[PDB]
RNA sequence: GGCCCCAUGGUGUAAUGGUUAGCACUCUGGACUUUGAAUCCAGCGAUCCGAGUUCAAAUCUCGGUGGGACCUCCA
């Protein structure tokens, strides 16, 4: 659940960072999180 | 009650400062004086001459190079003194009927005790009014003013304003010069060459006196008078180049007349620095940047530096009498910061700017500028428009050090001559070309066929500038952070004394100096003649 | 001794769990070779201290430290 939770909102950040690069830093601390539930699961 | 509160804060603030002094560590000011101050409960903060005004003796010796104020005030390499004559009328009020149609203030005005074209409410102008205009008082003021700041006052220069000077009897002359002498050196003298004989021996170094004059008060008589005072610097106010100006605003002389008084001044040895005006009444939009362009391009007119006055409009004066009529407008500020960008784009590299703007208060002036930063606006203008001024101001390392953060780093050697006023002139400069940054200059001329002085005649090349810039450097001592004491003088001089002896070909060379540059020229192997410090060449 | 509430720049004060705290007095610097103090324009400076709950706290739970209201006790 956890990992689903962040990954969507690692996804909606990056989607609304990337309408603003068209139409023109909460990612890094959702990365860094996946990636320590991702050693917790390994 | 408040005060010993902020007595005891005082105390301690000090104690922390002389405690991180003796055991050598770095310490930041305004947290500390922010954290001692919410101690004893204040609802204000210390400020740094009282923090100054509190020191002990030895400590004050050691730590001043942390608590002082204002750096600008000697970050050019002298301490400026300005001092003001006693009320008087213009010479030509006589053979005319009257004076300059917008000039404000004076005997003859509703501004009471004050100085023709002054106000009265300005900061020179109320240090003399309470002082009585008493030279020695002045002086005396103004140093100690300095020294509170926490400024080094080993070399000054005096800048005398007022009406026109040299329009005076004798007899007051004699005397304010000889007690300005006096109240640097310490003496009781009589007349003026004693007081000379004093201040050359004296210890707090007078480098030159600046005066401010008509090109009808310049001829060879005024000229060797202010030679014998020890002047060095004059001021004439141009204003314009065009003759009909000159006349339909009762100036009282015309621009052949300053041409000459150029050329007599400039032979004699003196450094010119000319007043003008843009805004002038039957002066466009366009006749101001043909104006200042055939200033700087015309060998009749290149001066040594400007001062730029937009045209004010002023109760009492005639040109308010216009105003009021409906035949005068200024310009739109827009307008007037284009202006004033497209002008300082044309300076020379030779040229310094001293000031942009009168500083009249705000609410007595009924039209014209309103601002305070004229000079800023207008850079940061000319840094929208992409193009950049050269003056000598603005390129020095004390004002590149405080507005921008630079530091000399691949010192050149640089050489300009050109053609002025009759003669050949030539301007030696040691500079960094890739950040633009100047630090020493001097400036040398070969005196033409029309020179008076016997001491100048048959032969002789003088030197009329010699300059090092950065923060002041006390005499006998050295700071290797900083510009002044580190042999770029006699560099300089080096290089003159083979100008003046390959390619002039002159057999003698003459310097125009104060009292403390006596000493130097002394050491560096000149002997005194008259007023000039001259050697050999042979 | 229990008993209800208060705490943000040096001082007087604003703001709703978002993805980064706004104003006033004070202070410092420049235009300025006519000026520490005036004018214009820029700048520095804060969610007391601990645990925390919620994806996330200045903000909500429980604490210590001071303060304010009730009687203290006490001698
Ligand atoms: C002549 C004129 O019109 S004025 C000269 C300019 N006026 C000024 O003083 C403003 C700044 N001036 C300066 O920088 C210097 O005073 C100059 C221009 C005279 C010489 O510049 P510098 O590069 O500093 O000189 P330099 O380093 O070659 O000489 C240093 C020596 O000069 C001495 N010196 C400097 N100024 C003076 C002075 N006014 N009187 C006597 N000695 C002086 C120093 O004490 C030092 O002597 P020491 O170290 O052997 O004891
Ligand atoms: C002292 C200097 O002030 C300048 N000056 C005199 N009157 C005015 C004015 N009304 N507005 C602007 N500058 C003025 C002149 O250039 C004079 O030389
Ligand atoms: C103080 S005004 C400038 C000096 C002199 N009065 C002149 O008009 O040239
Ligand atoms: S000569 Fe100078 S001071 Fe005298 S009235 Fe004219 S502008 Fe004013
Ligand atoms: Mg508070
Ligand atoms: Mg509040
Ligand atoms: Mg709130
Ligand atoms: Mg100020």
């Amino acid at each position: 659940a956890t990992f689903s939770r962040h990954k969507k909102r690692l996804l909606v950040v990056r989607e609304l960072k990337e309408q603003a690069q068209q139409a023109g830093l909460e990612d890094l601390a959702l990365l860094e999180a996946l990636s320590e539930v991702v050693q917790n699961t390994e | 009650s408040p005060a010993e509160l902020m007595m005891l804060t005082i105390g301690d603030v000090i104690k922390q400062l002389i405690e991180a002094h003796e055991q050598g560590k770095d310490i930041d000011l305004n947290k500390v004086k922010t954290k001692t101050a919410a101690k004893y409960g204040l609802s204000a903060q210390p400020r740094l001459v009282d923090i100054i005004a509190a020191v002990p003796p030895q400590y004050r010796k050691v730590l001043m190079p942390k608590l002082k104020a204002k750096p600008i005030r000697t970050a050019s390499g002298i301490a400026v003194v300005a001092v003001m004559c006693k009320p008087h009328r213009c010479p030509h009020i006589s053979f005319t009927g009257n004076i300059c149609v917008y000039c404000p203030g004076g005997p003859d005005s509703d501004f009471e005790y004050s100085t023709q074209s002054y106000t009265g409410y300005e900061p020179t102008s109320m240090r003399a009014i309470r002082a009585r205009y008493d030279p020695f008082l002045q002086t005396r003021h103004r140093i100690e003013q300095l020294k509170q700041l926490g400024h080094s006052v080993d070399k000054v220069e005096f800048i005398v304003m007022g009406g026109t000077f040299m329009a005076l009897p004798e007899e007051y002359r004699d005397y304010f010069i000889r007690n300005l002498h006096d109240a640097l050196s310490g003496h009781t003298s009589n007349n003026i060459y004693e007081a000379v004989k004093y201040s050359e021996r004296s210890l707090t170094k007078c480098i030159g006196i600046t005066i401010e004059t008509r090109p009808d008060y310049c001829m060879k008589r005024h000229l060797s008078d202010m030679l014998t005072y020890g002047c060095t610097r004059l001021e004439i106010g141009v204003q314009s180049v065009y003759e009909d100006v000159a006349r339909d605003t009762n100036r009282g002389h015309t621009v052949k007349a300053v041409c000459e008084s150029f050329h007599l001044a400039k032979d004699s040895g003196f450094k010119v620095v000319a007043h003008m005006m843009p805004d002038l009444p039957n002066v466009g939009l366009e006749r101001d940047i043909e104006q200042f362009t055939e200033f700087f391009e015309n060998p009749a007119f290149r001066p040594d530096g400007l001062k730029l006055y937009p045209t004010l409009v002023i109760r009492g004066t005639g040109l308010y009498e216009l105003w009021k009529s409906g035949r005068y407008k200024s310009y739109s500020p827009s307008d007037l910061v284009e202006l004033v960008a497209r002008i300082l784009a044309l300076v020379p590299p030779w040229t310094r700017v001293y000031r942009v703007q009168r500083d009249i208060p705000m609410p007595l002036v009924s039209s014209g500028v309103e601002h305070g930063n004229l000079r800023e606006l207008a850079l940061a203008r000319m840094k929208d428009l992409g193009i950049q001024c050269r003056d000598v101001r603005t390129r020095e390392v004390g004002i590149q050090e405080i507005h921008h953060k630079v530091r000399p780093y691949q010192v050149e050697l640089v050489r300009r001559d050109y053609v002025a006023n009759g003669g050949w002139e030539t301007f030696l400069s040691y500079e960094d070309p890739d950040q633009d940054i100047l630090i020493g200059l001097l400036r040398l001329r070969k005196c033409s066929e029309e020179t008076f002085r016997f001491e100048l005649g048959g032969g002789v090349s003088i030197v009329r500038e010699l300059h090092v810039y950065g923060s002041v450097v006390p005499v006998s001592s050295r700071d290797p952070t900083k510009f002044q004491h580190q042999g770029f003088g006699m560099l300089l001089m080096e290089e003159a004394e083979r100008i003046a002896r390959e390619e002039h070909g002159s057999g003698k060379i003459a310097v125009i100096s104060g009292v403390g540059t006596r000493n130097y020229y002394r050491k560096i192997g000149y002997r005194l003649q008259g007023p000039y410090m001259v050697k050999m060449l042979k």
